[PDB]
């Protein structure tokens, strides 16, 4: 029993599981994780990268001595959960702690052969159709005290986003209570008397400081000024569908369920939080951190 | 994967000029959108300048109007021209390249150092 990297198999190709699962709580055992070198989210990421680039290969005539773009059919739906399992001589131990941080010892650890469903989600500053948190709102970072290491947060109650095609739309009283629930989380670990500010994002590229998610196989990026504009009828946020095109070769509607966000702190009394992130390992990361993988 | 090499860098004085490479490897017909960072020993990370699939760029307001980001289709390589440099760009510049259809980067190169002086 110890701990290790191996590459886990995958479930749903992918190879048949299910028809009936088994969970099994290790009694009178606390087990170390550590969601920030969990290779777990390595793996996860390197398997979608493969799998955007899968997806991708259709589209593309190899004729002579390039690659040409081609007939490429649009509506390539990506998410189906997939679960991650463990080989011959491995387990993935699982933590329970309906708040645990992510770092730390949990004392109520089961062991499964795969993890639950997973939505592989690719989305920038608010994430979509994830997993909630049990009673309270958690929120899950490295280094508090270290500004510019990203924080992540899993809400409770999810928050309807309905997008059409080009503008989404968040109920103002549902976002309200979120951001209510989000500030006193921080004031939690930053200071009681301390004062939050949500701001918009603080870089410049419009590709990151906007909220871009995959929207019926069209890919939208919404400004999401008006979420981050806060101290402690309808919002409309307004959209652009942008071509992605793949740089090196030659020549609607959606609703979803808001379940987490993505926080960087700048650097007074007070603390500004800005909509930050933008690597994906903290997407998959948000999902895989009350696993690990240990060698039997 | 993607392999990508920095070149370029090196010394010169105030209000010249320097062409940085970034040379492209690999299974690189899934780039979208490639760019340049920048860091100097001391300080947080800069995207200083981006180029997209659509050939549509972005460049910071410490740079705009001095820097230049283009393509090179028949070598695989992406130029950023660098024009009335200050001793404010003195740092390591890595090019970065994104084979997701959004998000950060996720490949990067080894780095060249560009110094200038006054
Ligand atoms: C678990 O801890 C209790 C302590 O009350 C102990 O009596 C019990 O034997 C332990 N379980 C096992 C399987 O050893
Ligand atoms: C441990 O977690 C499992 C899974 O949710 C739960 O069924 C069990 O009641 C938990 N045990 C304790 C002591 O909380
Ligand atoms: C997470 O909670 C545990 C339980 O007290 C604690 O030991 C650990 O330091 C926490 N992680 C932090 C503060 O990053
Ligand atoms: C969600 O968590 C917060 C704690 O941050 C709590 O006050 C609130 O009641 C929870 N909501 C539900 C529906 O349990
Ligand atoms: C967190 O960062 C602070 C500096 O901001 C440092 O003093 C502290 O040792 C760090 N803690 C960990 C666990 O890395
Ligand atoms: C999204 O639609 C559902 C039902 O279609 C509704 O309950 C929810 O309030 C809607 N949200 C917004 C922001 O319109
Ligand atoms: C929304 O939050 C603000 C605090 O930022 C509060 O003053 C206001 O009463 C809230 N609105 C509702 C409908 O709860
Ligand atoms: C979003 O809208 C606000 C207000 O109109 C504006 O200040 C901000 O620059 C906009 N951001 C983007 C990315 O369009
Ligand atoms: C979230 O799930 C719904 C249905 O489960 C789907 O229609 C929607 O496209 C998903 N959103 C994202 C961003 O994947």
């Amino acid at each position: 029993w110890k701990e290790a990297t191996t590459t886990l198999f995958c479930a749903s190709a992918c190879v048949p599981t299910d028809p009936n699962p088994q969970e099994v709580v290790l009694v009178n055992v606390t087990e170390n994780f550590n969601m920030w070198k969990n290779d777990m989210v390595e793996q996860m990421h390197e398997d979608i990268i493969s799998l955007w680039d899968q997806s991708l290969k259709p589209c593309v005539k190899l004729t002579g001595g390039s690659v040409i773009t081609q007939a490429c059919p649009k509506v390539s739906f990506e998410p189906i959960p997939i679960h991650y399992c463990a080989p011959a001589g491995f387990a993935i131990l699982k933590c329970n702690n309906k708040t645990f941080n992510g770092t730390g010892p949990c004392t109520n650890v089961s062991t499964v052969q795969c993890t639950h469903g997973i939505r592989p989600v690719v989305s920038t500053q608010l994430l979509l159709n994830g997993s909630l948190a049990e009673e309270e709102v958690v929120i899950r970072s490295v280094n508090f005290t270290d500004n510019a290491k990203t924080i992540i947060v899993q809400l409770n109650t999810s928050v309807e986003i309905n997008c059409t095609r080009a503008h989404c739309n968040i109920s103002r009283a549902k976002w309200n209570n979120t951001l209510k629930q989000i500030a006193s989380k921080l004031r939690e670990q930053f200071g009681n008397n301390k004062t939050i500010i949500f701001k918009q994002s603080s870089g410049g590229d419009p590709e990151i400081v906007t909220h871009s998610f995959n929207c019926g196989g069209e890919f939208f990026y919404c400004n999401s000024t008006q979420l981050f504009n806060s101290t402690w009828d309808t919002i409309t946020l307004p959209c652009r569908i942008k071509q992605i095109i793949n740089m090196w070769q030659k020549v609607i509607r959606c609703s979803s369920n808001i379940t987490g966000l993505l926080l960087t702190r700048d650097g007074n009394e007070s603390e500004i939080f800005r909509p930050g992130g933008g690597d994906m390992r903290d997407n998959w990361r948000s999902e895989l951190y009350k696993y690990k993988v240990v060698k039997i | 994967a993607v392999q990508l090499v920095d070149s370029g860098g090196g010394l010169v004085q105030a209000g010249g000029s320097l062409r940085l490479s970034c040379v492209v490897s690999g299974s690189i017909f899934s780039i979208n959108a490639m760019g340049w960072y920048r860091q100097a020993p001391g300080k947080q990370r800069d995207l200083v300048a981006r180029i997209s699939g659509d050939s549509s760029t972005y460049y910071i307001d410490s740079v705009k109007g001095r820097f230049t980001i283009s393509r090179d289709n028949a070598a695989n390589t992406v130029y950023l021209q660098m024009n009335s440099l200050k001793p404010e760009d003195t740092a390591v510049y890595y090019c970065a390249a994104r084979r997701l259809p959004i998000g950060d980067y996720t490949d990067w190169g080894q780095g060249t150092q560009v110094t200038v002086s006054s």
